[PDB]
């Protein structure tokens, strides 16, 4: 028990734009927002932020709608740009 | 990152990983285990960060376990902007999709090997039967290398950190050799989730960048265990 993370259920039978919101309700939005800014800060070089609009464009057209629908529901819940949600979800594909 | 898949002398498959990330005193607070539900049942279990919808670590109960490690030949971001815009998949989205849909260890391996990706990666997969462990070294277009367990010839574990296994690990970041030595010293007959967890607790396999350690076994899905570090 001690040292394990919180355990959440996420239902794939619930719509993509709703299935993460129960989990999000357990966290302080200001905290998550600053956390997102941090990761984007020290993981996304500034040249990437310059064309971030482009990145949003390709994802919406070339990435599967659940991925994007889930991410936009997170961004709207936390008052983030869709760009920031996509970036933070692409920030880990490598170091 | 370090991922290990191994087989004990009786044929059972065990799978463990450390997820390392720089400037992660914040990600430790956002780490969460998620059970993904289908038809009122736990379809698969993963570990992730709040706000991240893909999975770098997870299990499909009684079928397979997956972990990914980052692979960087340089210019990742540059190459991933280029690679995205052709219908290729994000690394951790493919892991999640595979856990959700693949019917077997065999099926998961093929999908993880062949699906086009927006970046290079290492995929480590464990199954439920003898020999069902593999390291898949991915290029964006397909597999650079498939490296299965071979206990018949004495090769009962595979260690992957962040470097191609057929090349030496760099002297400045060699977490591979200490893991191999620790598994060597454990012995195939004493491999289990507890001793695998201990291997993943050795410095520098476990280091100041380690966010969490997960050990898991598709054949014993109730033993899935993630420990947040620091
Ligand atoms: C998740 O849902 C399943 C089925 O709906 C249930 O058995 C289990 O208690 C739930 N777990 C959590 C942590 O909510
Ligand atoms: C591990 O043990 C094998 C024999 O079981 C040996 O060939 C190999 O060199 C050892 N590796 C390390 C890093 O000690
Ligand atoms: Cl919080
Ligand atoms: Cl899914
Ligand atoms: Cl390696
Ligand atoms: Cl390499
Ligand atoms: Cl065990």
């Amino acid at each position: 028990v001690p040292g394990t993370p919180p355990l959440f259920n996420v239902s794939l039978d619930v719509a993509p734009e709703q299935r993460w919101l129960p989990m999000l309700r357990h966290y302080d939005p200001d905290f998550l927002r600053t956390a997102v800014a941090q990761v984007i800060g020290d993981r996304v070089p500034q040249w990437v932020l310059g064309m971030v609009g482009e990145i949003v464009s390709k994802v919406e057209s070339f990435l599967p709608q659940p991925f994007t629908d889930e991410i936009r529901s997170i961004c709207d819940s936390l008052s983030l740009s869709l760009a920031d949600g996509i970036l933070v979800n692409l920030a880990y594909e490598a170091s | 990152c370090t991922s290990i898949v191994a087989q004990d002398s009786q044929g059972r498959i065990y799978h463990g990983r450390n997820l390392d990330y720089p400037f992660g005193k914040i990600l430790r607070k956002l780490t969460a285990d998620v059970q993904f539900i289908k038809n009122g049942q736990i379809a698969f279990t993963g570990t992730t960060f709040v706000g991240y919808v893909g999975l770098w670590t997870g299990q499909s109960p009684h079928k397979f376990t997956i972990s990914g490690d980052e692979r960087d030949k340089g210019w990742w971001w540059e190459n991933m902007i280029a690679a995205l815009s052709l219908g290729h998949s994000p690394i951790s989205w493919l892991i999640r999709k595979t856990l959700s849909e693949s019917e077997s260890f065999e099926a998961a391996v093929y999908t993880l090997a062949k699906t086009p990706l927006i970046a290079d990666v290492y995929y480590i997969v464990g199954g439920t039967s003898p020999k069902e462990g593999v390291v898949i070294t991915r290029d964006r277009g397909g597999p650079a290398d498939i490296w299965p367990l071979d206990p018949l010839n004495g090769e009962w574990f595979r260690v992957e950190t962040n470097y191609d296994h057929w090349k030496p690990a760099p002297k400045v970041d060699d977490r591979r050799t200490p893991a191999i030595k620790a598994l060597n010293a454990t012995g195939q007959a004493h491999l289990n989730l507890e001793t695998l967890f201990q291997v993943l607790s050795l410095f520098p396999v476990y280091n100041s960048y380690t966010i969490y350690t997960t050990v898991m076994s598709a054949a014993e899905p109730d033993k899935y265990l993630t420990m947040i570090r620091n």
